[PDB]
């Protein structure tokens, strides 16, 4: 689970069309983590997904 | 391939390009063992904040969905992390999401 | 005289011509009856489009000993022959003459008044929505934005795939997300320009 | 029974998204596109409705 | 065939354009005394078994 305390700046919901200006929805959304990689150096090499 | 008015090769594919330099084309180049062709789509929009891939081909920009593909398997990236580079480091965090 | 307002994403002028052309003859058999019936996609039997604007064509060439061959059309697609040149946003786009999957079929009819008419060929379509296919009437010569359109004045609007008429205007609001925003009345009431944010 | 009266407006404006047994739910939109006579008995049905 | 729906197989061997090689035809009744199963039942009297 993801922790409290995020402003989420750098985020937003997937939307097909359109967008919700305000209000509250239930739907099935790319949220459960595995890992997280931060301040990276890796992928200049190449890196593998 | 993105090139800001530097297309050797694209300005081919696209001879009239239109606006400025200051704007980003962007091009993706449809490589396979029969072709490589190259296809303009759009412009770079002037801020990018999240980039999402899905496994189904789905690419999302900004919320929107922009475009979908077919099955997917891998990818790789590339750039100028030369160790030292992380500190202007053009990804701030990657995760592995799930539905 | 309502004035024509189209927007849609920001790109260039790549347009292509796609071109369909049917050549038959009706005098030669027994004037209600025909020889040969030929039909080429750009001298092709199956086309693709892939530039972002496209302009339909279609040529008769009809040779019978009355000289009048009347022409008809059975449409069972959501679009006809002509309404395609009505800025029509699409994704993908494929004509054959052949059978295809989830592809509507069209046809086309001769009657040459010799009292018999006959169906020359039959017209398949493969097409998805989307906004990266756009279908105008006539290209657009020196322009660098196909995106144009008039402020504050009643008018035609075309904008991303929705067709609609009123007055448009600019509001001083700020959003970060969507490319439209719509009401529970299915009304885009709101929609931002992305090369400004506007 | 405030919120009692002050509701059974909203859902009124809902049903006419819904499209009855038709291309689409916006008449501008069927009009224009399909023949007089089958966007005729389109419409008639949603006037109907 | 009469009361029969269609069934259609195509190919596409990828070389750009995909064909149907035929169309298939099947009359059935709803009822009891045909069963399709995925594999043979072997020293089974009884196909039942819960
Ligand atoms: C925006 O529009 C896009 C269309 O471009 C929509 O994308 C679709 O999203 C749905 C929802 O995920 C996708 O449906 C998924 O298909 C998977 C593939 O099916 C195979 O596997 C099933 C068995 O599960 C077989 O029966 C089938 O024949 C295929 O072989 C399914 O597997 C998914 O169901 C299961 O997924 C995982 C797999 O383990 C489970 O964890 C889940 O719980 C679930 O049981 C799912 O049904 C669909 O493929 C997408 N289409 C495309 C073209 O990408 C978006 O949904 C839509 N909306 C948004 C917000 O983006
Ligand atoms: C698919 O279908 C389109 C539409 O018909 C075709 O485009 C037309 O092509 C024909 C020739 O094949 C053009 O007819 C003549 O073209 C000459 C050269 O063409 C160039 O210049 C014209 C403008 O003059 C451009 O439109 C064209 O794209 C080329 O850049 C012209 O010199 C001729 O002009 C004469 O007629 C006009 C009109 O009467 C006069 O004003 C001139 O003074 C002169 O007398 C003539 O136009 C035709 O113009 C093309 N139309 C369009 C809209 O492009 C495609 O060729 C076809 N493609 C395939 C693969 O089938
Ligand atoms: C909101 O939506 C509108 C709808 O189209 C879009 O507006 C963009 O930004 C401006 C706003 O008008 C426009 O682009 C700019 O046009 C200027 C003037 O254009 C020509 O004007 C006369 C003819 O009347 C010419 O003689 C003159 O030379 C101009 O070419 C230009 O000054 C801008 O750059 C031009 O000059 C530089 C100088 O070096 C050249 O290098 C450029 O190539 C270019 O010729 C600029 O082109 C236009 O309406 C839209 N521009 C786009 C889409 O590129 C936008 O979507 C949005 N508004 C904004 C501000 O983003
Ligand atoms: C309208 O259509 C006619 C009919 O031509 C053809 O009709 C169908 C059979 C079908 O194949 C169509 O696709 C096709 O248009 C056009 O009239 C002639 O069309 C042919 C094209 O097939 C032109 O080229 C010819 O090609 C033949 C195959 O190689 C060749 O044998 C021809 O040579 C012979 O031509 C005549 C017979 O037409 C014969 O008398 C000669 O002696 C010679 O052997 C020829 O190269 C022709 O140039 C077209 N014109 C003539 C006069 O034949 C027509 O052009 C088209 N458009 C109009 C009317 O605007
Ligand atoms: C995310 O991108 C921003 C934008 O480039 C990065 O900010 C950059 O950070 C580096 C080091 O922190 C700055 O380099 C240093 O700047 C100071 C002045 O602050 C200068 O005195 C030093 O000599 C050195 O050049 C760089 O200037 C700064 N970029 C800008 C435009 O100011 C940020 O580091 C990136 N974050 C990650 C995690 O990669
Ligand atoms: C891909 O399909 C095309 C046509 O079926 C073929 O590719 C050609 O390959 C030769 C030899 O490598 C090249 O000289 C040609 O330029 C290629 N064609 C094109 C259009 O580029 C070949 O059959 C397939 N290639 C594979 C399977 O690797
Ligand atoms: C990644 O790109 C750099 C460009 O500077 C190149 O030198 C390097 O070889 C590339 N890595 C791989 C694995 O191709
Ligand atoms: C893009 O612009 C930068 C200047 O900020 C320049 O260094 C770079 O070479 C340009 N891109 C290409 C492909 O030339
Ligand atoms: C938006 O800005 C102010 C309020 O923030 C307002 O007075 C002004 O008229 C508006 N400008 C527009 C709508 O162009």
């Amino acid at each position: 689970h993801i922790p409290e305390g995020f402003s989420f700046n750098n985020w937003f919901l997937l939307s097909n069309d359109s967008t919700l200006v305000h209000g509250k929805v239930v739907s099935n959304q790319p949220l459960l983590v595995n890992c997280l990689l931060a301040i990276p150096k890796i992928y200049g090499l190449g890196q593998f997904f | 391939v993105c090139s800001n008015s530097s297309n050797p090769h694209l300005a081919t594919f696209a001879i009239p390009l239109g606006a400025t330099q200051v704007p980003y084309y962007c091009f993706f180049k449809v490589d396979t063992y029969n072709s490589t062709v190259y296809k303009f789509l759009a412009v770079l929009p002037p801020t990018v904040r999240e980039i999402v891939i899905t496994k189904y081909g789905d690419v999302y920009v900004n919320g929107f969905g922009y475009l979908h593909l077919g099955l997917l398997d891998a990818v790789t990236i590339n750039f100028t992390g030369h160790g030292t580079d992380d500190d202007v480091s053009g990804f701030w965090t990657i995760a592995s999401t799930n539905f | 005289e309502q004035p024509i307002s189209f927007v849609t994403l920001p790109s260039f002028n790549a347009h292509s011509f796609v071109n369909i052309t049917v050549s038959a003859s009706f005098g030669g058999h027994s004037g209600a009856n025909l020889i040969a019936s030929d039909t080429t996609i750009n001298g092709f039997s199956s086309f693709c489009v892939d530039t972002r604007q496209f302009t339909i064509s279609l040529s008769y060439n009809v040779t019978n000993s009355y000289g009048y061959v009347s022409n008809s059309q059975d449409s069972n697609c959501p679009f006809t022959l002509q309404s395609v040149n009505d800025y029509l946003s699409f994704s993908k786009f494929c004509v054959s003459t052949s059978l295809l999957a989830s592809a509507c079929t069209i046809d086309l009819f001769g009657y040459p008044e010799f009292g018999s008419g006959v169906k020359f060929t039959s017209l398949y379509f493969q097409f998805t929505k989307g906004e990266l296919i756009t279908g105008t009437p006539k290209p657009l010569e020196g322009v660098t934005d196909v995106s144009f359109m008039t402020l504050d004045v009643c008018t035609k609007y075309t904008i991303y795939g929705f067709k609609g008429e009123g007055i448009i205007t600019l509001t001083n609001s700020s959003f970060l997300a969507g490319v439209y925003y719509t009401s529970d009345s299915g009304q885009l009431l709101a929609f931002k320009n992305v090369t400004s944010g506007a | 029974v405030v919120n009692s009266q002050g509701a059974a407006l909203t859902q009124l404006t809902v049903q006419l998204q819904h499209n009855f047994q038709a291309i689409s739910s916006s008449i501008d939109d069927i009009y224009s596109r399909l023949d007089i006579l089958s966007a005729d008995v389109q419409v008639d049905r949603l006037i109907t409705g």
